[PDB]
């Protein structure tokens, strides 16, 4: 949904309506968001699931990074951006 | 009244037509305004953090945001101010995206003048705003389900299994629907 | 799920954009009561009194009041007058 | 009893009464048999051009208030609403007085249950000083020397003290800028049907007052006064009722012609109106005199409207605001124009606006019991 | 309930009616029969009814240590008579007494042989003609010095009537946006006095000069010019009976006041410097603490005559009852003479 | 000549109509200045007269369609007030074509655009007040 | 909703 420009059948902006929900998720007291991570093991049963997740190394501190983007501006290496689906470029840090 | 003004670029949706530098500069110079700042995406978490930090530091008691229509994000900025201690009703919204920037693309200068006038009107209104405590009302923990088809049956069973007492009104002598 | 959310919360907030009467200015003319479609306005001690539960905040009664005893919260006459003045000056 | 001819059973009240003294006898009965606590009426001052309101709490010497005063364009509605809104009252009202009282009652500024309206038929009034000047210039007499006035023949008729009568055409005096006030010439209502009783001399014999009973409160007043032996009354002809009807219709036709004259064809131009508005000193005499402008605090004095400099105010934020506030309820009483220190014809514009509103919506100010359609709560 | 009276707010002789309810003034009513204004009043005329009730001090007051404390009338009339006989007392009055009271004050002044006394007014003693304001419209040429409309709205009304009659009205002032400046046929914003006097040379004989007190220094020269040159001068004095008091009492032209006795029943006196003692005879102390205070009846609670600027004299019976303990200035003067 | 225009729009439909016009990118002249009210019933003649006295060359009011008011019947009261205002304005030299009031629904962006354009053309043709 | 039902019941 975040990659779409508009949405049918209303041709309304997709991001304009999705971003508030993303912010709500990011700042909800009852939600713990773990991005750049994958579910590795699931054991147990209903009410009693033990889940082991691996958070991949960003090499960036999530608590300290403000997403200002200076590192992106200064990086010299270009690489494809997954968000652009193979037609857009970004830096090694993005 | 210590008014803090926050002009949103919205990327290039206001910025591209309206000069979010000339508009912030006027707001800083208008009477009673103690800060004027611009941020790329104010509704996002960093923008709300900036507003809260400004309120805490400079002691702003009035918040004016030059951003999209209030019908979209007025509740957002209202809960923002409160988490930082201000009353929700001390905040004002200036509509410079749907009313100014998206409808006067061929007149950037007229667009900027209109944005200046709209921010002036917003600050004029915000000067005279006062706190208002909103009243809470209890929510009855009961549900009514009109229609006894598959959808209504599913809704009633889901509500009843979650613990809520539910009424199901059906016009036919029996439930089932189509 | 959506209907359960508020019922789990158990409370909702009412907006305070409601009419308020200045008893010291109000003359009890009563040209405001009939203008409320919800009957939020009554007369007590010869002065207009607004019920918060019934009032919804349209501002019709405030616009009708000649002397200005009635005023809407968050949409006061002085605020709109200041906005009109700033729009042209 | 839509109809009676009545006169005071007393003989002093008949002698000093204008048309048999039925109004004074009714007031005497009301104070004495206690329907009411006080009577609000007029009393002449040091001449017939000086009329002063009087509040009589007892009927002793009630005879001092008898007689009509066409040089006393007074308003009683605001007096009642400001000072006497708590007492049980009986008041003598010309049609404009009754119109003001009705506009105030529907705004709960007067209690209808408390005020008894003995209204009087009215063919118009004159300003005192202007009337004195007109009588010196066109009647060739000293203003002191007259003791009564009347306008029945279509002639203004002064009664010298000696016994003689001087009559000149009211039509010829009005054409010369004298006679009745301009608002009186436009007045459409001659018979106060918005009062409990309507008393006049159109359908009446010499020595008698023609009384139309509009309400059952008036019916109670009449039957109490005659049961108590204060007024003797009998039935009008039904030849005289039609004469009174024709007289009313022709005055009404004249008022419609004068309305066309003053409001359309001799209405001031926009340049003339600009010249007039340039005079205004922002004294608020018009608003103070206006019976419909009763508010405890007036919006015209707010900072965002009030003109704080010593110059003529913008006629928009003063006159247009007052018009939007009450012009649909303007009763064309002419008090605002009477009291204006700058001699501005305010009543003209206010009456024209009210006429537009009445034509559109059919609301007649001071006659309808209900509020103007402006204040309707229905989806109409 | 409704009683005729004079408006005390300015020197125009406008008539009003006071509506009294149960002994107190509650409202105003139009006095349509009065010739000066025919029932038309400015805001002050309709507000005058509140004066008798506002801060009325109704009790003789002698200044105890530091402050002013109540006292009986005899103990004040004494400690006033001794002040008259012993010390150098100068009697100053405003144009708010009745004509008869001014005559009585003149009688007192010679009896106690005071050297400095008179009426507080910036106008000099002149042979002012008796002009009917209703005749202002007759003059072909009218020169207006000062904002006459603001000073006296109901005389500006007659100026407007004159304008509609064909007259040319020249206005002169140190400001260029006053009401007269806006509505005058021609306005001049002079900074030097020969500027007004030179344009006055063009007036025909028998022209009107309506002069207000807004420009004090011009009054003398303009009156001299009008006297040489035959112009009818209409002043706009400060108080509602400045003319009436001027007839009996001269304008104080002294400036060395000590131990002054101010007689201001209308409470119209401006702050006057007192080098010595301060006797105050008014309806309300408001102001500063006086050494002695003699409460008096209000203008409408008296019986007597008042003269307007135009020269119209009006004889009045009380419109209200004077509150208990207050005496008319006439009673004070008679008792002081008797003592 | 660039006329000065002041607009009053109800929060629920007319303000929504202007928002719809903006989102659809419907261009119109920038002279109008919109002031938000909860309902068109909040508007009275004092605001219109103040706007004209302060220098406005045109005044627009937008409301819900009759029968579509959020608050049920405010727009009826506004309609009555607007007719009376059209009566009053010409008496002081203000053409009633300088005072326009329309019913705009929240989804009628194109109608709002056309109204704005046509009102601007009318007011400009009339010239300064 | 379906996941909340078991968690609301708690057993
Ligand atoms: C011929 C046909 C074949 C179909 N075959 C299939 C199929 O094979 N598979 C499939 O998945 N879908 C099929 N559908 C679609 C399917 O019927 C619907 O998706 C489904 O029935 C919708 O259920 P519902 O509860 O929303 O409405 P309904 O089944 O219509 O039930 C609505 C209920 O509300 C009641 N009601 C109505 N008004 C009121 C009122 N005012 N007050 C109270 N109660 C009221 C009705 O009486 C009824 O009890 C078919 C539809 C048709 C017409
Ligand atoms: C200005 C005026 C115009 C009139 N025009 C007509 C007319 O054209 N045709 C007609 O048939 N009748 C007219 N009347 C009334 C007519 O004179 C009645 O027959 C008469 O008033 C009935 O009273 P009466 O003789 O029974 O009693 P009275 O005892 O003579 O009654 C007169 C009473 O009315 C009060 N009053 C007098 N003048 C006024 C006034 N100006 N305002 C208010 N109250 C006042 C007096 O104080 C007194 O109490 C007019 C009356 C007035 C005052
Ligand atoms: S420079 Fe890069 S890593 Fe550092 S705070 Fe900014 S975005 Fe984050
Ligand atoms: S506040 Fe409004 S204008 Fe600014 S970024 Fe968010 S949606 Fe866009
Ligand atoms: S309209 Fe105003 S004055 Fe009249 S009752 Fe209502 S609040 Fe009071
Ligand atoms: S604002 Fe509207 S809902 Fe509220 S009391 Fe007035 S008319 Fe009623
Ligand atoms: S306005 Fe009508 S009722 Fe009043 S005095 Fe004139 S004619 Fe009589
Ligand atoms: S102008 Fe309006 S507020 Fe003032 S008294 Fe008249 S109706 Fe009341
Ligand atoms: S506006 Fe004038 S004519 Fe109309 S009711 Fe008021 S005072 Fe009478
Ligand atoms: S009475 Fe005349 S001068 Fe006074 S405010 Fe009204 S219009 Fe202006
Ligand atoms: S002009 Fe002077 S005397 Fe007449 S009402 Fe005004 S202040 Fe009083
Ligand atoms: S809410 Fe738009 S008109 Fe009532």
């Amino acid at each position: 949904m975040g990659q779409l420009d508009k949405t049918f059948p209303t041709l309304d902006c997709s991001m304009c309506i999705l971003a508030p929900k993303m912010v709500d998720v990011g700042k909800h007291d009852n939600i713990e968001l773990i991005t750049y991570a994958e579910v590795k093991e699931v054991d147990g049963y209903i009410g009693n699931f033990k889940v082991k997740i691996e958070k991949k190394p960003r090499y960036i501190d999530e608590e300290l990074c403000t997403g200002c983007g200076s590192c992106v501006e200064v990086c010299p290496i270009e690489m494809p951006n997954y968000f652009d689906e193979g037609i857009g470029m970004t830096k090694a840090v993005y | 009244p210590k008014i803090g003004v926050y002009v949103c670029h919205c990327g290039v949706n206001i910025g591209g037509v309206v000069d979010v530098e000339a508009v912030r500069d006027y707001a800083a110079k208008l009477p009673n305004v103690v800060i004027a700042k611009d941020y790329k995406y104010y509704c996002s978490d960093p923008g709300q953090l900036e507003i809260q930090k400004d309120i805490k530091e400079l002691g702003i008691n009035r918040v004016v945001v030059a951003a999209c229509s209030p019908r979209l994000h007025e509740p957002t900025f209202r809960r923002c101010v409160e988490e930082a201690g201000l009353n929700q009703f001390l905040f004002e919204f200036a509509n410079i995206r749907e009313h100014d920037s998206w409808v006067h693309m061929d007149n950037p200068e007229g667009a900027t003048e209109k944005a200046k006038d709209l921010v002036r009107m917003a600050v004029a209104k915000a000067r005279l705003l006062e706190p208002l405590e909103a009243s809470k009302v209890s929510v009855d923990d009961k549900a009514l389900v009109i229609g006894g088809g598959v959808a209504g049956i599913q809704a009633a069973l889901d509500l009843a299994d979650m613990g809520f007492k539910t009424y199901m009104v059906e016009k036919r002598p029996s439930i089932s629907g189509r | 799920a959506r209907a359960a959310i508020p019922m789990v919360k158990g409370e909702v907030e009412i907006e305070p954009i409601i009419a308020v009467t200045d008893s010291d200015v109000c003359g009890g003319c009563e040209v405001c009561i009939e203008l409320c479609p919800f009957g939020a306005i009554s007369i007590e001690e010869g002065h207009a009194n607004v019920n918060v539960a019934l009032c919804k905040g349209c501002g019709t009664c405030v616009a009708a009041c000649p002397s200005g005893a009635m005023d809407q919260q968050h949409f006061k006459t002085e605020q709109i007058m200041a906005q009109i003045e700033a729009a042209l000056n | 009893m839509k109809y009676l001819l009545a006169r005071a059973t007393d003989e002093e009240i008949q002698r000093k009464g204008e048309c048999g003294g039925a109004v004074t006898a009714i007031f005497k009965y009301m104070l004495d048999k206690e329907v009411v606590d006080a009577v609000l009426t007029l009393e002449r001052g040091y001449d017939v051009y000086d009329g002063i309101p009087v509040l009589l709490e007892d009927s002793s010497g009630i005879e001092s208030t008898c007689g009509s005063l066409h040089c006393a364009p007074t308003m009683f509605g605001d007096l009642i609403s400001r000072y006497l809104s708590d007492m049980r009252l009986a008041v003598a009202v010309k049609p404009c007085d009754a119109m003001a009282i009705r506009e105030l009652e529907k705004r709960h500024q007067i209690d209808p249950d408390k005020v008894y309206k003995i209204g009087l038929n009215c063919g118009g009034t004159l300003a005192p000083v202007s009337a004195r000047e007109m009588i010196e210039t066109f009647y060739e007499i000293d203003p002191d020397d007259v003791v009564s006035e009347e306008i029945d023949r279509g002639k203004f008729i002064v009664e010298l003290r000696d016994g003689s009568h001087r009559e000149i055409s009211i039509d010829y005096l009005e054409e010369e800028g004298f006679g009745r006030r301009e608002n009186c010439q436009r007045c459409e209502i001659m018979v106060p049907r918005n009062a409990d009783l309507a008393c006049g001399n159109w359908g009446a014999d010499d020595g008698w007052t023609f009384i139309e009973v509009n309400t059952e409160r008036g019916q109670e007043i009449i039957e109490g006064a005659r049961s108590s032996g204060y007024i003797e009354a009998r039935e009008p002809s039904e030849k005289m009722v039609k004469i009174r009807e024709k007289i009313e219709n022709a005055m009404i036709s004249m008022a419609r012609k004068f309305q066309d004259k003053y409001l359309d064809e001799e209405y001031p131009s926009l340049d003339e109106w600009d010249e007039y508005w340039k005079r205004c000193i922002n004294c608020f005499a018009c608003r103070d005199a206006c019976p419909v402008c009763f508010c405890r605090e007036c919006e015209l004095e707010k900072d965002y409207l009030l003109e704080s400099d010593e110059k003529a105010p913008d006629p928009l934020t003063f006159q247009g605001v007052r018009l939007s506030h009450m012009g649909f309820s303007c009763i064309n009483c002419g008090q605002c124009e009477d009291v204006c220190p700058m001699d501005i014809p305010i009543a003209r514009i206010y009456h024209r606006i009210q006429k537009k509103y009445r034509d559109r919506t059919g609301f007649t100010a001071g006659v309808s019991q209900e509020l103007p359609p402006m204040y309707s709560g229905e989806k109409d | 309930m409704v009683k005729h009276t004079l408006c005390p707010s300015c020197s125009a002789g406008c008539g009003v009616n006071i509506v009294e309810m149960g002994g107190a003034p509650v409202g105003t009513y139009p006095y349509r029969r009065h010739p000066v204004n025919e029932g038309k009043t400015c805001r002050a005329g309709r507000d005058c009814y509140e004066i008798p009730l506002m801060d009325r001090v109704t009790s003789p007051g002698v200044k105890k240590s530091g402050k002013l404390s109540g006292v009986n009338w005899d103990e004040a009339l004494d400690k006033l008579t001794e002040l008259l006989s012993s010390e150098d007392i100068s009697i100053l009055t405003t144009g708010t007494l009745t004509n008869e009271e001014a005559l009585k004050l003149r009688e007192i002044i010679e009896n106690f042989n005071v050297k400095k006394s008179g009426l507080i007014t910036v106008f000099p003693e002149f042979d002012y003609p008796e002009i009917d304001i209703r005749n202002i419209r007759d003059y072909d040429n009218i020169a207006v010095i000062g904002d006459a409309i603001t000073c006296a709205p109901l005389i500006g009304r007659r100026i407007f009537h004159a304008m509609a009659a064909g007259a040319e009205v020249r206005s002169y002032d140190r400001r260029d946006e006053t009401r007269m400046a806006v509505n005058s046929g021609f306005h001049i914003t002079f900074s030097d006095e020969r500027e007004v006097l030179n344009d006055l040379q063009q007036l025909p004989g028998g022209s009107l000069i309506i002069i207000t007190p807004e420009i004090p220094e011009i009054i003398g020269p303009v009156l001299e010019f009008s006297s040489e040159n035959e112009f009818d001068v209409l002043p706009i004095f400060e108080d509602f009976n400045t003319r009436g008091v001027m007839q009996h009492l001269p304008p104080v032209n002294e400036g060395e006041f000590d131990s002054v006795w101010l007689i201001d029943p209308g409470a119209a006196a401006e702050p006057v410097d007192v080098s010595g003692k301060f006797v105050l005879q008014s309806i309300r102390t408001e102001g500063l603490t006086p050494d002695i205070f003699l409460p008096v009846a209000a203008w409408c609670e008296k019986s007597g005559s008042y003269t307007s600027t135009a020269g119209y004299t009006m004889k009045l019976e009380p419109a209200l009852q004077a509150p208990e303990g207050v005496l008319s200035d006439m009673e004070i003067f008679e008792r002081i003479l008797r003592a | 000549f660039e006329p000065k225009i002041v607009g009053f729009c109800c929060n629920w439909c007319s303000y929504g109509g202007a928002d719809t016009a903006g989102t659809a990118r419907m261009q119109y002249p920038p002279n109008v200045r919109i002031i938000r009210v909860m309902c068109s019933g909040r508007v009275n003649a004092s605001m219109i007269l103040k706007a004209f006295s302060e220098g406005a060359d045109g005044v627009f009011v937008g409301g819900c369609h009759i029968g579509d008011c959020h608050y049920d019947s405010g727009n009826y009261k506004w309609k009555r007030r607007a007719r009376f205002i059209e009566d009053i304005l010409p008496e002081f030299g203000i053409d009633k074509e300088r005072f326009r009031w329309e019913w705009i629904s929240a989804s009628e962006g194109e109608k709002f655009q056309k109204t704005m354009q046509e009102f601007y053309e009318t007011v400009k043709y009339l010239g300064p007040l």
